[PDB]
């Protein structure tokens, strides 16, 4: 309204219409995609698939932990 | 919103904390009856004894009712 | 019009001060005697014996005698 | 129109931490507490970030894990 | 839209009317289709392996 | 200064500990208390190593875990009874 | 009706313990068809129809066994 | 026996730092306010860094006391005192050294009227509180604990907001002094038996069950006042409400920890047989305090009273954990103690933010604040959640571990203690909503300012610490388990 224009907030307050919201939205897109890259690499490193799939699956492209926990009487 | 009421009379206790047409104990009696319907229905289920009119014999599984497959001594 | 301090309300402040000064109102009435007896004495003793009984029921589950407590 | 016409906020509403911006071309004056506190904050992350990851692992859990591995090895190969 | 004495009613968008009629028609057909394929089965008239 | 590597401790119980009167050799009393703590932690890790085995057998064998891991479950459940400082004494 | 699928075949087929009954020898072809065909209902109608008939046969058999037992509860009452 | 240490960073230098700061600030004129502020803040910050270094060189495989250094009193060497820490006291030293600079920063704006007396009082408090936590002697522990009463009395009485501070300071002083007097009697009775007050020797001496029971009662009389346990907890709401903000932070975040610390350092290990006998008694008192004081909190109308009363229920849950006498219970009790000193301290900082501006503690005046102070509202909500023991926050780790340890001993006390999950949620969210949510009331408050740069920075280490313990408590539990394990095993040989 009137006084809310003098109030700072992280989410922008009411009816937030930043003028350059498109370049900021696209810059925000890139940050998430750059954040996602280490996450995906760590995920692929950490996944454990003790069973071979019935058909080839997209996670056989980057994951190398298929059919590994066969020796279970050795896990510590 | 519009204009918050500023008190003009000495505030009493139990004001920090301060269902219209039906009384307190009358509501408890009506709810008690409603829950007494489930009680009577459940008793009727015992009186029915559906377990005694089963139209098939209990499943029997092979290999001693799968004794080994269920974690028993092999 | 002036300052960030709250505009005091005499009725709200009176409610505030009467809360802080409740100990001047205690009178030792019948209701208080029942309330203090039930929730100051009877209920803690019930909780105490329930906790002891819980230990003791464990003792006879382990084939052990009843453990002594103060 | 909400996707094809840019917004109207030339500058965001309010000021971050409610401090008026300094005069154009000027830089904000740091209060006297900022520098010692931002140096303590920096040294805190460096000591804990490096020291905790550089001190040796001497937990009773890590020592017993290794100890328990050899005893289960030593009772398995031997009968 | 059409005005009848003060109160005006706006006609709905054409594709709203088309999709509504079409989706329910797809639904009515799928019901008639299914009822003729496995309707006797749920009535108990025949069994799936009958043949 | 401290040398690199895992901590080193005596394998055997202290010599000088009379279990009849534990409060007669105090230096041995303390050393027995530390030795028992270390011994108890070894059995705790034993059950955790045994627990990792049960976990992956369930994950690897699926519907066949009751027959295939019967032995591992028995071993884990025996190791956890009387483990650490839980609901069992000795 | 006699047991066909040995214990090893059921375990290798990873059959749920509740479906390791007399009709297990027909479930194995059915589930292999089901996985290969992404479990669509218009597929494997042949293996599905065969296996369902076996399971229908089993339940009727136990239903008839009770049909008998129920005819002897009254015999005891009619002679008591 | 000069048991001096070989480490470079030791406990004597840490104890000396704030003392040097106070001595220097003694002689600076009150016109040099900038210099006084800077010197006090720098002394406290260097003490914090020094304690962090002590963390870095900590050895987590030993159950012995670490960094042990001896300090001699008489050249006869009959009475000689030792300092040292283990996994049970290290983080409390760290917490003290961290909270003191916060206390200085909170009163930064008013420092032109507080004067050097305020900083000196807090720096003197720091020296005594660090020392109390570093003592390996019953007698020195006693003497240093009472020393804090003088500066705490001064802090409450001089810089309290209104004249109820008179009564509050009196009650605080008198209750605490009574408790410390019963501890003195037990220390002198122990000294009659053993001829010593050295803690390490006491941990190796045998007591009779009769005298174990009696000495335990004498320790309880002091510690239960410190904790505080019912019905000797009524001094707390007055003292913690009437104190200045930094005073409340010190009172709730550090001073409250002294009774539970005394239970872990003296009563529980030194008298194992009596501790078992009084376990139903402690369980009953804690359970009553949790249920009853949580319900009183619900009916409080003062902002600082709700936070003060919440502290009582959290501390009695700590006592259930430590008297469970297992790894989870004692481990959880120490983590909740540390978490409470961050969460309740942050909460007292939120209320002080509101009070410094509007000068009222009554909930009825506030409300609607999210529309004028969204930054404060977000920070206030986070510490509101941490006070409800929300999973992911530091307080949930200690809370659940204590309930685990209690369940393995007595399922009834763990059940009554778990009722605080429902009650603690009720008063925390009701408080937050009545202050932040709703509509503004311009007839009471119409002029508003959100947090400034100093207040936001003050809240940062509290958010980081709360998150850091809530998601990865392993960095703390690893350094504790060896000391915790030997505390549990103390007095048994099977």
């Amino acid at each position: 309204g009137d006084f809310r224009a003098k109030v700072w907030s992280m989410t922008g307050g009411p009816n937030c219409r930043p003028k350059h919201w498109r370049r900021n939205t696209a810059i925000a897109m890139f940050g998430v995609f750059l954040v996602c890259i280490p996450i995906a690499k760590l995920s692929a490193k950490l996944e454990q698939r003790p069973h071979m799939p019935v058909r080839p699956i997209p996670s056989q492209i980057w994951c190398k932990n298929f059919g590994t926990k066969d020796d279970y009487e050795k896990e510590h | 919103v519009g204009k918050h009421i500023v008190p003009d009379k000495p505030l009493s206790v139990n004001d920090e904390l301060m269902a219209d047409t039906v009384g307190k104990y009358e509501a408890l009696a009506w709810l008690s009856g409603g829950l007494g319907f489930f009680v009577g229905l459940g008793l009727l289920a015992v009186l029915n004894d559906k377990a005694s009119k089963v139209p098939f014999t209990p499943r029997v599984y092979p290999y001693d009712n799968l004794r080994v497959e269920l974690g028993g001594e092999p | 019009g002036g300052g960030m301090e709250t505009n005091k309300n005499k009725f709200i402040e009176d409610w505030g001060s009467a809360r802080e000064n409740l100990e001047h109102n205690f009178r030792w009435t019948r209701r208080n005697f029942a309330l203090i007896g039930i929730f100051g004495i009877a209920l803690p003793i019930i909780v105490y014996k329930g906790i002891v009984k819980d230990f003791h029921m464990q003792d006879e589950d382990a084939g052990r005698p009843h453990r002594k407590f103060l | 129109s909400r996707w094809a016409t840019p917004g109207h906020e030339e500058r965001p509403k309010g000021y971050f931490m409610n401090r008026t911006p300094p005069a154009p071309g000027q830089s904000r004056k740091w209060e006297d507490w900022e520098l010692p506190c931002y140096i303590t904050s920096f040294l805190t992350i460096v000591i804990l970030g490096v020291g905790l990851n550089a001190k040796p692992d001497l937990s009773i859990e890590t020592w017993a894990h290794q100890k328990a591995l050899e005893r289960l090895e030593m009772e398995k190969l031997a009968t | 839209g059409i005005t009848y004495k003060g109160v005006t009613v706006h006609t709905p968008k054409t594709w709203h009317t088309v999709t509504g009629k079409g989706l329910c028609a797809v639904m009515w057909f799928w019901i008639l289709y299914r009822a003729k394929q496995d309707g006797p089965v749920v009535m108990g008239w025949r069994h799936p392996w009958d043949g | 200064g401290r040398k690199k590597g895992l901590p080193e401790f005596e394998e055997s119980a202290p010599d000088g500990f009379d279990p009849e009167n534990p409060y007669k050799d105090p230096v041995a009393m303390v050393e027995m208390r530390e030795h028992i703590v270390r011994e108890k932690w070894i059995q705790i890790e034993k059950a955790k190593i045994l627990r990792e085995k049960v976990k992956w057998c369930y994950r690897v064998e699926g519907v066949n875990h009751y027959q295939k891991c019967r032995h591992l479950v028995q071993q884990y459940l025996d190791s956890t009874r009387g483990v650490g400082w839980g609901k069992d004494h000795r | 009706k006699k047991m066909i699928a040995t214990q090893e075949e059921m375990s290798a087929a990873k059959i749920a313990l509740g479906s390791r009954d007399m009709c297990a020898h027909l479930l194995i072809p059915l589930n292999k068809c089901r996985q290969a065909e992404f479990y669509l209902p218009w597929k494997c109608e042949d293996e599905r129809h065969v296996y369902e008939k076996c399971e229908y046969e089993l339940v009727m058999e136990r239903m008839l066994a009770m049909k008998k037992i129920r005819e002897e509860e009254a015999l005891a009452k009619q002679n008591k | 026996l000069e048991h001096f240490c070989e480490c470079y960073f030791n406990l004597s230098g840490l104890i000396l730092c704030p003392v040097l700061g106070s001595i220097i600030l003694l002689f600076i004129p009150n016109s040099r306010i900038r210099l006084i502020r800077l010197i006090g803040l720098c002394a406290s910050l260097i003490t914090f860094l020094y304690s962090l270094v002590l963390w870095i060189q900590f050895d987590s495989s030993t159950a012995k006391f670490q960094f042990v250094e001896s300090l001699r009193w008489l050249p006869y060497e009959n009475i000689n005192f030792y300092l040292g820490i283990d996994g049970i006291s290290l983080f409390f030293v760290i917490l003290t050294t961290f909270l003191i600079p916060i206390c200085i920063l909170v009163g930064w704006s008013g420092m032109r009227s507080y004067g050097k007396e305020y900083i000196i009082a807090f720096l003197i408090c720091e020296f005594l509180m660090i020392a109390v936590f570093c003592m390996l002697d019953l007698l020195l522990f006693y003497v240093f604990f009472e020393s804090v009463l003088i500066p705490m009395f001064i802090i409450i009485g001089v810089w309290g907001s209104r004249q109820r501070k008179i009564k509050a300071a009196y009650q605080f002083f008198l209750y605490t002094l009574l408790g410390s007097l019963f501890m003195l009697l037990a220390i002198l009775l122990i000294l009659f038996q053993t001829g010593t007050t050295d803690l390490q020797i006491l941990l190796t001496t045998e007591f009779s069950e009769r005298r174990q029971i009696f000495l335990w009662i004498a320790f309880f009389a002091s510690f239960a006042v410190k904790v505080p346990m019912v019905p000797v907890h009524i001094w707390l709401p007055e003292a913690h409400v009437e104190a200045p903000t930094a005073g409340s932070v010190i009172l709730a975040g550090i001073l409250l920890k002294f009774g539970t610390y005394g239970f872990l350092r003296f009563s529980i290990p030194m008298f194992p047989e009596a501790t078992l006998c009084f376990t139903p008694f402690i369980y009953t008192l804690s359970a009553i305090a949790i249920i009853y004081t949580s319900l009183t909190t619900l009916r409080q109308i003062d902002l600082k009273k709700i936070i003060a009363y919440s502290s009582v229920a959290h501390m009695n849950l700590v006592t259930i954990g430590m008297f469970s006498l297992n790894i989870q219970g004692i481990g959880g009790s120490i983590l909740l103690m540390l978490s409470h000193g961050l969460v309740s301290s942050a909460l007292f900082l939120c209320v002080g933010v509101l009070y410094d501006r509007h000068k009222t503690r009554l909930v009825r005046y506030y409300g609607g604040l999210v529309s004028t102070m969204p930054n404060f509202s977000t920070i206030f909500f986070f510490f509101t959640l941490a006070n409800m023991s929300l999973p992911g926050t530091s307080s949930f780790i200690g809370e659940f571990l204590i309930l685990v340890g209690a369940f393995q001993r007595n399922s009834l006390v763990a059940t009554l203690a778990a009722l605080g999950m429902i009650l603690g949620a009720a008063y925390s969210l009701w408080l937050y909503n009545r202050v932040v949510s709703g509509n503004l009331k311009p007839d009471f408050l119409h002029k508003f300012s959100d947090l400034n740069g100093r207040e936001v920075f003050i809240f940062i280490p509290f958010l980081v610490g709360l998150v850091w313990m809530g998601v990865y408590p392993k960095v703390f539990l690893d350094c504790m388990h060896t000391s915790v394990s030997n505390l549990v095993q103390h007095g048994k040989f099977h």
